[PDB]
This record gives C-alpha cells, structure tokens and sequence, in this order.
RNA sequence: AAAGUUACCACAGGGAUCUUGUGGCAGCCAAGCGCGACGUUGCUUCGGCUCUUCCUAUCAUACCGAAGCAGAAUUCGGUAAGCGUUGGACCCACUAAUAGGGAACGUGAGCUGGGACCGUCGUGAGACGGUUAGUCUACUGAUGAAGUGUCGUCGCAAUGGUAAUUCAACUUAGUACGAGAGGAACCGUUGAUUCAGAUCAUUGGUAUUUGCGGCUGCCUGACAAGGCAAUGCCGCGGAGCUAUCAUCUGCCGGAUAACGGCUGAACGCCUCUAAGCCAGAAUCCGUGCCAGAAAGCGACGAU
RNA sequence: CCCACUGUCCCUAUCUACUAUCUA
RNA sequence: GGAAGUCGGCAAAAU
RNA sequence: UCUAGUGGGCCAUUUUUGGUAAGCAGAACUGGCGAUGCGGGAUGAACCGAACGUGAGGUUAAGGUGCCGGAAUGUACGCUCAUCAGAGAAAAGGUGUUAGUUCAUCUAGACAGCAGGACGGUGGCCAUGGAAGUCGGAAUCCGCUAAGGAGUGUGUAA
C-alpha cells in the first residue's frame, strides 16, 4: 500500500472485476 | 487511570534515586558540582513574606509547608571518565582515591561483618608503591573523556539512622575543559564537598527519588520520581544555634522540633529546607540536581527572608516551639 | 403489510393508500405552446403496468390521467416517476 | 492560551534567558565555587 | 335453459423465492459526435446509561485568508483530532465549547428500560381445545535458573511509553481607532478551572492505642478494693491511614501544514517553485519524565 | 406538597470480625 | 450540603 | 441374448429473448469439474500448462532468472519522478512531460523585451449632483495616417 490502501485485491474481488469487465 | 507516561506501574527498581539527566556542560563556566544527596527528615510550616510583585498578597506574610532534608557533607572518593562513542556515553576508566572510610566499604559487600574487609587492598597497595598507574589514568581521562563524574558518598554515620552502609553515587562535575575538572577532582580527593558550597538557598532545584509503598492496590507506590522545581528555602548549618533562629524571630533554637523528628530523630548536620513536598517517606535518601534548563521566573527568583520557623512537637498536637518558653509559660513541674 | 408503495391519485381497497403519497395536482406541460401548468389531477385514465393500478388511479410512469383544460379537460401521459421525482410532472397528449 | 511547545513562547524564552537570567546565575555558580 | 367473464377480486392448495453536495419534466439554443454538453425558458422488539479507543466530514482552543473588515463583537473559508466537548428537569442555565460519527445485530457473558401443527364448531365471521419445542491465550503487576570466570558496586541506553489543558484579572488603556457611542492587541505579571505525579507541617474525618476519664449494670457478706459486661454507653484521643474537606509541583529545541515571502528560470517580460531559501499552527519529531533488552553492554573492587 | 432526617449522591475515607491466602 | 443519586427516599438515620 | 451401476448439479463460452436506475432474468450450445494427482499463478473447487507403475539420464510446457528462489544485477531501443508512483467512481481538470496531426505568421525583421504613438471632429447620442471611451441606455459614424476603438481594463465626483 503506503498509500492509504492496499494494491493487492481479494480474490474474488479480482473475479467479479472480471466479470464486470466482461458486462 | 492515570496518565500513560507512568507505566508500566512497577516496583522502583532501586532504593536511592537516580540520576538519568546532568545539566548541560558549558566552558565558559568554571569547574564546579551539580548534584547533593541527602536524607529526607520531615517538614514543618514556616512564615515568609511575600515579595511576589502583581500578586495580591505582595508585602504580605503566608505560611509554607517546607521539607526538611539532612544534608552532611560528602566525601569524595573517586572520579569516573566518560567517553563520547557512536553508541552513546562509556566509562573508559575509574579512578579511586587511596583510603576509603568504613561507610563506602560497607557498600561494597552485602555482609561487612562477615566479610574480610578485604576492598580496595591491593588498590591501596598499588596507590602507596606507584604513582605512575594513577598518573597515566588520570592523564588518560583529561585526554580522551569528555564527561567527568565524581564518585561521592554520604556520611551516614552522622545521620541518626542505623543504617551504615553509605549511598555512593556519581556527580556530574560541569564546567571548565576536561583538564579542569580532573584537576579539580584531584585536589578534592579524600576530602569533604559541602552543599553550603553547592547549592545556595535561593536557586530553583529539582529533587529526585523514590516514592513510599502503598501495598497492593486494585501495584501502586514505591516508583522512581521527578519533582522539578523545589525551591530551597535555607541550608541551615548544623554547628551554628541560629540555624533555625531568623532575623524577626531571635531565640536561638535548632531546626530539630522539640520532641524530635517523628520516626527519624534529631538534625545535627547541614540541613536543606525545600517548598513544598518531595517523594519519600522519612529516613529515606532523596538526590537534589540543579536545573537542567535555566528558567527563573518571578517565583523562581524572588528573594526569600523567612520570620518564624515552627518547631513545635509534630508528634502530636506539639503547642510549644522550645522547652525554654513552655516552661515560661507553664506552671513549674514537680520536677 | 399490503399498502401502495407507489403515488396514486384519489374490498376494492384491500391495500392502503397513503394521504402522503396521494397527489392532486399534477404539472402538466403542453407540447406546441411549450408551458407548464399546474392542474389538478380529474382521474387516471388507464395504467399500462397494471389495470388494478389504473383503477387504483396509481400515478406512475406512461400513466394516461385527465385533467382540467378549461383554463388553457384533457388526458395526458405521466413522464416522469412521481414515487422518485415526487412531483406529478406530466406531458399533454396534444 | 498556547501551550508550552508555542513557537514563540519557545522565541521568548530565549530572548528571556540572555535579560533575567543566564549572567546572574553563571556567577551565582561562580561564587559558591570559589568557596 | 343456462352459459361466458373477473387485474373488483376474496378463501384453501401447488410452484417460485456499495456510499457523500446540486429535483424532475417539457422546450430554445446547442462545442460537437439523429443525439447533443455547458447555458436558457416555464412552476413548484428499539433506545439509551457507563465504558474503551478510533475517524475528521472541526463546536471550542492555536495560526492564517477574505468580506465596508474603523475598533470591539462577528460571518465565511483554510491547516489542524494535540487537547477538551457539563450540571439539572422542547427547554433551563453554566461553560472556551456543550461537534458529528464507527466498533453492520458498538460494547445484552459491561448494563438496563418501552407460537407452529392437528382437531372441533364454524356460510358471508371468528373462537375452543390434543400434540408440540428449544442445547490455552492476551494484559496487569510479581519472582526467577542461566553465557558473560564468581560475587558485588557504579553506570551506558538499544527500545517502548509520555502530559499537560482552558479561562479571567493587572499593566500596556480609557491609548491605537472612533462624530460620538464605545474601545484593542503584543511583551511583562498574578490568580483560577480540568488533568497528572506526589506529600501528611497545619485542619477535618477515622477509634482495637480497647490510651485516659465519666456513666449504667453485674460479681466478691460490708467498707473500700478491684474485676468485669458478644468492643455495655458517653467525651476526648495520639500513631497510622486519609481528604481539590489539607498541601506542593507540572519543562525546552528544532521541522512543517495552511499561509506570507526572497532570489529565480521555464517563457529575453513576469512568477513564493521548477532547482534553491526564509517567516510561519495547540500539528510533527526530539529533549525532559517513566520503564531498562529479565539471551544488550562498559568501568571498577575482591578472589 | 411541606417539614425533619440521613454516605443515596457530590466523594469517598477509616476501623472491626469473618472471608480470601499460605502451611501440615 | 441534604435526595442534587437512580426510572424512584431502595437500604439506613430521623420518629 | 443378459446384468450390474447411473437418472444430479456447478462453472464458463457463444448465440438469443427481454432487458434494468444498476444488477440481471429466460432458453439453447458444447465445454470444464465432477471418478484426478502433478508444474506454475505468493496462498486457492473452478486461471495458464499437464493428465499418474518404480527409477537413471536428457529436454521442455506454463511461468520465470535482484535477494528470499533453481535460473543473465543479460543485450538493444524508448517512456516514466508520484509530499498517497508502478508492478466502477469517467465526464473531465492540470503554467506536468513526450511525440506527432492540422492551421497560422516569419530579413516587407519571427515572437518577447525596451523607446514611443495610441490622434481630429467628439464631451458623437442620451442618462444624472455627474459618467469627457471605461454611473449607465441606444449608435458605433468618421478625416488623417504607420496606427489609434464612438474604447482593453485600471482610474476619475467627472
């Protein structure tokens, strides 16, 4: 992070970012 | 709770206060001492006019609660060098004086009955046959330590405590180059330092030491504590019969209340006088430092001239300074 | 519970109508002279998302409600969705 | 009121240390050292 | 003769089961890509006490910016969570202020307050039952064996914690300013609230000092003498404990934010910014204060 | 509602026994 | 000081 | 001929049906899982490889080569400085940087900067204590030039 917020993203986080790059 | 710079909120690890900071060492100022030990006696009221300019008690009188510590002269018995070092302050090396009185050998050894008396033999051997050893370490310290701590102990024998065995303790020796103080803890080897020559009853002290046990609470007292800026009053000298005679008041008297301090006994030595309370119950060893940061207002810089000292009996309700007067007053005993 | 959750306008009253969300006066803009007039709501004439609503007189969206045009009575076409926008504004069917 | 750590209270305690201070108690430690 | 219809439908059964500060609608434009932005026209069960921290979306305290901002008292807007944000019944008064929130069932293993099935009788209607069914760790302190030969003294400080808050009074003043009405501020100074750490000189409280005295009753045939009574009762009572019911004390450096600037290009001008540099907040980091690594260490004494 | 009363409270403090604790 | 405590004179002392 | 076991679902692609504040909902489609370990994706039912007797050697896939970590702190060419770098909130904003695309001026002297002009009818016309270009409302003409407006703003009671 060291920003405020973390990089990494949970994983089905990441999925349903999938998803909604697909939609 | 209280406030969270105090814990953890444990048991003092030490019975006399310690010191853990100096003034800061200056050039300009000559070569001189910043810390006393004493032992705490009791307080008593005293009377003191009021030269507080803007107050509105000014040229007026108010009665003070002042401790009352005894104060022997120290002796010194030894010098410790400190060396600046990428990991903070060292002892480089130490250097004692050649006869050590009883009081600071008793120190050194949890049983000194039992024991063979056997310190500082051979150092005293080595002191007498050669000179050169100490020439060589003294001359080590002038030259390469930048702090100079004086090793002092207290003559407890003085004092009517049946303690024996003496508090020693290092004083930061502040002022002049590290020639100077070496020099100046050489000429004072073996001898006594005074606090009539240390501090002077009308600068702003800070007394340090450990507080009194309160048991087991839901651990609560017996911690290391700080009072900053604990005025001195007098430092009454013992030999003298006006010590706790003023200016306003005459009738030679002694700064002991008749009857006698409770549970410590009577003053005969130097005594110190301080505003206010201080940490410690009575008979306990308190450490007086000079002001690490110079700030003297008008309260830390007015002169005092104190007019009656009460020394009526604190155990009980005393109503009579001195046997003198009691008897003045009172009819003539039987006896 | 059974209530309209919907603005209408004011057994056959199994659910309730709440007073709150009932309207009466509905802003009806007109389409050649381009001005909204405020009239009062006469009825609803039909409802195309449910006949019970148009006969509850539901005010929703593409609602048909007449309303008096003697000042400019005439139906008209709800635009808008009075439960969101919580104003009844209409368009003239001229 | 501005507390202790006050920039300018920290500026007027300097200016103060060198007018009601400083020189009359470098002396003072002077002249019980001569004792 | 009956038949269709029911989204006016009603009674049983079967299936299904991220968020915050900008209104909408209809037109006129409409950079542009039939839409079309900004603009423009209309009209209108929950609920609250304590508590711990935390967030700032800041009520007060600190410092700035703007405004016809003379002064004073304000209003608005920035940095800012260090420090606070009461006492009683829509009030009330105090107060510097009585800010908004989180701990998704805030803290109910801190705390409290404001039935289903079946049956039976039943038209448009509701009741009178039989079964029933719940499920070591962390922190606070306290010791402590041990490398360092052994024991001890005096110290070093890695690291962790931190603390002070707010007000009104004097002077500067009835000056600056103001037709007048009114009326500042900085330096310096004295007190008081809230909090923190201590202390028991004095004062009050405390009584198993069963310390002294007095009273009642009891027991020794009497006098006296004593002894008593689950601490019989009363007065005083050291010592100790204790009390914002008593008393003391509560620190200094830089670096910054907002913001005000200096030099100065970019861009032959200019510019607080790009490289650089000052001034500057109750903020930050240190100092001071507390703890001392129980597997960090030094000097020294003896053997 | 008025009056009186009191540690209910501001704000707690002290004492006593028992408990609690350790030992066999 | 005297119910300001708490939803409240609950318990004590007063009588 | 006869005789066991199975009669679920989950996930994903594509087409399509409507869509809807936005989700999504309905089919079909063949896949993947399901009966299945292994390499990689830091960790993983669904992602990339690969499908299995016990071993030796060689070589690869996917992914990697600063260190943890086996493997180039390789080669070549560029971009980027974030006082909250990097490994839907979307319409935009930025005197942040780099390339281009188009259109403009330019020895008749490019911008920029210095030295000036920036005029005459005319104070055109109204307005009102007054506004002479710059309280304001309509006009917006003009002669001279190298060029000067019925004036770009400051300013002025004007």
């Amino acid at each position: 992070s060291l920003k405020k917020k973390s990089k990494r993203r949970t994983t089905r986080l990441r999925s349903r970012i999938e998803k909604k790059a697909a939609e | 709770h209280g406030s969270l710079g105090f814990l953890p909120r444990k048991r003092a690890s030490r019975q006399r206060g310690k010191v853990k900071a100096f003034p800061k060492d200056d050039a300009s100022k000559p070569v001189h001492l910043t810390a006393f030990l004493g032992y705490k006696a009791g307080m008593t009221h005293i009377v003191r006019d009021l030269d507080r300019p803007g107050s509105k008690m000014h040229k007026r009188e108010i009665l003070e609660a002042v401790t009352v510590i005894e104060t022997p002269p120290m002796v010194v018995v030894g010098v410790v060098g400190y060396v600046e070092t990428p990991r903070g302050l060292r002892s480089l090396t130490t250097v004692w004086a050649e006869h050590l009185s009883e009081e600071v050998k008793r120190r050194f050894y949890k049983n000194w009955f039992k024991s063979k008396k056997k310190a500082f033999t051979k150092y005293a051997k080595k002191y007498a046959e050669s000179t050169q050893s100490i020439n060589r370490e003294l001359e080590r310290i002038k030259k390469y330590c930048s702090v100079v701590r004086v090793l002092a102990h207290t003559q407890i024998r003085k004092t009517p405590l049946a303690q024996k065995k003496a508090h020693l303790m290092e004083i930061q020796v502040n002022g002049g180059s590290v020639a100077d103080k070496v020099e100046w803890a050489r000429e004072h080897f073996e001898k006594t330092v005074d606090i009539k020559s240390t501090f002077e009853q009308n600068e702003m002290i800070d007394v340090i030491g450990v507080t009194r046990g309160k048991g087991n609470e839901g651990n609560a007292g017996y911690m290391h504590r700080t009072q900053l800026n604990s005025k001195i009053y007098r430092i009454g000298a013992g030999d003298d019969a006006k010590n706790a005679s003023t200016d306003f008041d005459a009738t030679e008297k002694r700064i002991t209340p008749m009857g006698g301090f409770v549970r410590y006994g009577v003053v005969e030595n130097d005594f110190v006088m301080l505003n206010g309370a201080t940490p410690g119950p009575v008979k306990r060893v308190l450490t007086l430092r000079k002001s690490l940061l110079t700030h003297t207002s008008r309260k830390a810089l007015e002169p005092v001239s104190l007019k009656w000292i009460d020394t009526a009996s604190k155990f009980g309700h005393g109503r009579f300074q001195t046997p003198a007067e009691a008897k003045q007053f009172l009819g003539t005993l039987k006896k | 519970k059974r209530m309209i959750t919907k603005a209408t306008f004011v057994k056959y009253e199994r659910f309730i109508r709440p007073m709150a969300l009932r309207q009466k006066k509905a802003n009806v803009t007109h389409k050649e002279l381009g001005v909204t007039m405020q009239l009062p709501i006469i009825g609803v004439k039909k409802n195309p998302q449910s006949p019970t609503y148009t006969q509850l007189g539901v005010l929703t969206k593409g609602t048909v409600i007449e309303v008096n045009v003697s000042e400019l009575g005439k139906y008209a076409q709800i635009t808008n969705n009075p439960e969101l926008d919580g104003c009844v504004n209409a368009l003239l069917l001229t | 009121t501005s507390g202790p750590r006050d920039n300018n209270r920290n500026k007027w305690a300097k200016k103060h240390l060198k007018k009601g201070k400083r020189a009359k108690n470098s002396n003072f430690s002077k002249f019980l050292k001569k004792k």
